């Protein structure tokens, strides 16, 4: 459905979110190892802080469009019976008198 | 217990 | 049919019913209701140790038997059969009750004899034999009306007319009378599938 | 009501009893006493289960509801209710019994399919009920529903008003056959029956089949001779479902001796009595 | 009502970056407690913010939420079969 | 009879959302109706001096007979074979029971909620005799045909005789049929009285749909001027 995909695509930018937390506790921790006194860990940390703001910039992105397509999804396709249970007993009285 | 509390409000009056 | 009083400076609960007459009153220290009769009247206990639904459901009851045996002595005609127990009601036996909730005559499958019927119970909760007999004047007087003519306009319902003139008495024989335009000729004649030659006789 | 739904996923409603009424069917023997159980309706057993699942208990309860509004009114016809889940109704031949029970209270039966008939039927007539609701909101009130008991009534009163029909067409084709076919040979009885808004128009008259009075018109095929040719057709009718109205039409062709009587008589004895008037005048010689 | 997503979504998403970028500067350079302090105030507002970028999300998914041939032969057999004609 | 109302006008674009609007607020579909409204002047060849027996002023008013019709002689030839509801809009002897009616001013007072305005209507069955056709009744009762304009559209019902009459008008000449809402819909929403508590209600329910649809459609009063049928 289209709240389906679209709610699983939300579901991607809070997964995008839980990266975002790897690349910090990568660029903290990391960045600590920088601190401690060695420089062979300064490609991966660059590497794993640019990796973070590009998903951050592709969080922002997808989420800004998502919230205009709730500005563009008002009126269309989103909200600003006792004739199924008749054909019930007619098809529950047909089944009776013809078992 | 306020119903028995109202009770004995009604009850001393 | 169901009023609740409570009463506060006094310490006392009132119920009343039979609204279509039973007094719960505390005047020693105790809660007692008491239960009127047809010249009768008994005691019932109350506090958990007495079920006011039962108590009040049966008192409905032992009364109702009695209401059922005022009719008896009241006013009961001998084609009228009635029984109390099971009000049996043979006029054809039809199954007679009362009801509990107002007090009105129930018949097992109702007819414009129980309209009539059951209207006279519907004002007044006996002069139900004087509307039995006017009801049993009323089917004889449909028949002779279908077989011959029937007029309503100067006689009363006591005795039918046919149209000289004619006329037709119950409660007395034929009579032959004739009307003014005020009674002026009267003479009696008595007489005895027989009631259609009796009319073809008639004319 | 309005269940709230939280977290698989589970609705709470206000577990729960599972509230299924049923319908059993009794029969008289040869006692003339009691009843035997003769019949008894089967009982069957995820969001959207739930969601059909509480419709059908808050549905069927609506319908015990209305069937308990409807017993205060059928007092006096016989249909008596006692227990405020479980409502009797008596016939001089036969007994339903009508309960709304759980599964924790309570085959070589026969009246099994007619329980279940019974209950669609109960069902569709309270659809029925509900097409009368919004039609009766739709155009006339420009507002409300106003309904009353005694008008909306119709369920049970109804449904009995068939089998009481069929055993007064009985005794009455009865006293025909013996005041008519019993005296006179060649002689038979034959009965013979009696916009954008266009959707809940079609609904409405299909039950008309299921809404309609049951009233039959009894045309009497006597044998006419070659200087004689009475007339005798009689109607048996309803005033509301129950009770019963016999209007005698008679049209005597007698030469020399022609008259019409068409009476109305609700008492069968009578219906012996004039038709015994009929038969033993114009009817022979 | 999505102006307020922009305005406050964009803002804690600044306060995100651009705190995170003054924490790594400040812990790279009673001083020192008042300093472990700080970055640690810093560290847990960028808690808050994530927390607060999900429950907006949260937010927008809760804004995401908010014929009668057969009726007459079928009710003719039901009722001769009913009353047993 | 006192009616309140409260007009607006919608485009053709937004028919469908105002239809779905009130089908989800009222709870109800709506139903396709028309009628056909013919007014009578008073006749220019006559002159009467307008004043009653009692020497009492009296002001000349138009006569406003409306009926019904069905839909089979309105829809054409381009037109068959289409579903019988609201998007049908889009696409666009003796007499007959008549229905005879005048309206008066509304009443005045400024910074009024509601439209109230004063309607007298009897209902013609039939007639009969040599001149039995209404014009000739209206020519015997001394009025003659003016205008006349047909009008086709939806209505609702909600609560508390509430009317919202989404439909469009059309004037009906021997040169042509044009259409006085060109470009919309004009929308209706009249409830009928016939006490002072009973007018403050009704009055309170139109402001109740007025402050429901704030946002959406603008329900204002129309002017006086706008409503009196008086022949000046």
């Amino acid at each position: 459905p289209y709240i389906q995909e679209r709610l699983k695509s939300l579901n991607d930018i809070e997964t995008q979110l839980c990266s975002m937390l790897q690349e910090a506790s990568q660029v903290t921790f990391i960045f600590g190892e920088l601190k401690r006194g060695n420089e062979s860990v300064k490609p991966q940390f660059e590497n794993h802080v640019k990796q973070f703001y590009e998903r951050l910039d592709k969080s922002t992105t997808q989420l800004r469009k998502e919230i205009q397509l709730l500005d563009e999804n008002v009126g269309t396709r989103l909200l600003p019976q006792d004739t199924e249970k008749m054909e019930e007993q007619l098809d529950l009285l047909s089944a009776i008198l013809d078992p | 217990t306020e119903m028995l509390d109202k009770l004995m409000v009604t009850s001393i009056r | 049919n169901l009023i609740h009083n409570y009463d506060s400076k006094k310490s006392t609960i009132t119920v009343r019913y039979w609204l279509n007459t039973i007094g719960i009153q505390r005047t020693t220290e105790s809660l007692i209701l008491k239960w009127d009769n047809q010249s009768a009247s008994r005691a019932k206990n109350m506090p958990i140790v007495s079920n006011i639904e039962g108590i009040l459901d049966e008192i409905m009851f032992n009364h109702a038997r009695i209401i059922r045996s005022e009719l008896l002595a009241r006013d009961i005609f001998q084609e009228d059969e009635e029984n109390s127990d099971v009000l049996l009601f043979q006029l054809a036996p039809i199954q007679l009750k009362i009801d509990l909730l107002s007090g009105q005559f129930y018949f097992r499958n109702p007819t414009p004899l129980l309209s009539n019927y059951a209207s006279k119970i519907n004002r007044a909760e006996e002069e139900l034999a004087r509307i039995l007999q006017q009801l049993k004047l009323d089917k004889i007087i449909h028949v002779l009306t279908t077989m011959f003519s029937r007029i309503i306009k100067i006689d009363k319902p006591i005795r039918t007319q046919v149209n000289w003139y004619l006329i037709l008495s119950i409660i007395s024989c034929v009579v032959e009378k004739r009307i003014g335009k005020r009674g002026k000729w009267n003479l009696k004649y008595l007489d005895n599938q027989k009631i259609m030659i009796l009319q073809r006789t008639i004319l | 009501d309005r269940g709230i739904a939280n977290i698989n996923l589970d609705l709470i409603p206000h577990h729960s009893v599972k509230k299924f009424l049923r319908v059993r069917i009794f029969t008289k023997i040869e006692s003339e006493d009691d009843y035997i159980l003769s019949g008894e309706s089967v009982m069957d057993r995820d969001i959207r289960k739930q969601i059909q699942l509480l419709k059908k208990i808050i549905f069927e309860k609506e319908l015990m509801y209305q069937i308990k509004k409807e017993c205060a009114l059928l007092i006096s016809y016989g249909v008596s209710i006692e227990n405020e889940n479980k409502v009797i109704i008596e016939l001089p031949n036969e007994k339903f019994e009508i309960e709304l029970l759980s599964l924790d209270d309570d085959l070589p039966k026969i009246n099994d399919k007619r329980a279940n008939l019974m209950l669609v039927m109960l069902r569709l007539l309270l659809v029925v009920i509900f097409k009368k609701t919004l039609r009766s909101r739709i155009s006339s009130p420009h507002g409300l529903i106003n309904l009353n008991v005694d008008d909306d009534i119709l369920i049970i009163r109804p449904i009995l008003g068939k089998v009481r029909f069929a055993n007064y067409k009985l005794l009455l084709k009865k006293i025909i056959k013996d005041y008519v076919l019993d005296i006179v040979p060649g002689s038979s009885i034959t009965e013979t029956e009696v916009e954008n808004i266009t959707k809940l128009n079609k609904e409405i008259r299909a039950f008309d089949k299921l809404l309609n009075i049951p009233r039959r018109e009894l045309k009497i095929n006597l044998p006419l001779t070659e200087h004689k040719s009475p007339n005798l057709s009689l109607m048996l009718e309803s005033p509301n479902y129950c009770n019963a109205l016999i209007h005698i039409k008679f049209s005597a062709g007698t030469e020399a001796n022609a008259v019409s009587f068409d009476t109305t008589f609700s008492d069968f004895k009578e219906v012996e009595d004039f038709l015994h008037f009929i038969v033993a005048e114009y009817i022979q010689q | 009502s999505n102006q307020a997503l922009y305005e406050k979504l964009e803002q804690t998403r600044t306060i995100l970056s651009v705190k995170l970028a003054e924490l790594i500067n400040m812990t790279t350079i009673a001083v020192a407690t008042t300093s472990v302090m700080m970055v640690n105030n810093q560290t847990m507002q960028l808690i808050k913010n994530v927390q607060d970028l999900l429950i907006l999300t949260r937010s927008i998914k809760e804004k995401w939420l908010l014929d009668e041939k057969q009726i007459e032969e079928l009710l003719d057999n039901c009722i001769e079969t009913f009353v047993a004609e | 009879v006192q009616q309140l109302s409260l007009f607006g006008s919608i485009g053709d674009d937004g028919y469908d959302l105002l239809i779905s609007t009130l089908t989800t607020i009222s709870g109800n579909p709506p139903l396709l109706y028309n009628s056909l409204c013919t007014v009578w002047k008073p006749n220019p060849s006559y002159d009467v001096e307008n004043v009653n027996s009692r020497n009492q002023l009296v002001e000349p008013n138009r006569i406003k007979l409306s009926k019904e019709v069905p839909f089979s002689y309105l829809i054409d030839e381009t037109m068959m074979d289409k579903p019988l509801n609201f998007r049908i809009l889009k696409s666009f002897e003796s007499c007959s029971p008549w229905s005879l009616q005048i309206s008066d001013i509304p009443a005045a007072g400024n910074n009024r909620s509601v439209s109230m305005q004063t309607i007298a209507e009897t209902i013609i069955l039939s007639s009969a005799g040599k001149n039995s056709s209404v014009s000739s009744l209206m020519n015997g009762l001394g009025y003659v045909f003016e205008f006349q304009y047909l009008t086709i559209g939806v209505k609702f019902f909600m609560k508390h005789g509430l009317i919202l009459e989404l439909q469009k008008i059309w004037q009906i000449e021997e040169a042509g049929n044009s259409q006085i809402t060109s470009g919309g819909f004009l929308l209706k929403a009249y409830i009928n009285v016939s006490d002072i508590d009973r007018i403050n209600y009704t009055e309170t329910a139109l402001m109740n749909l007025k402050k429901e649809l704030q946002g959406y459609i603008e329900l204002s009063v129309p002017d006086r001027q706008s409503m009196d049928s008086r022949v000046a």
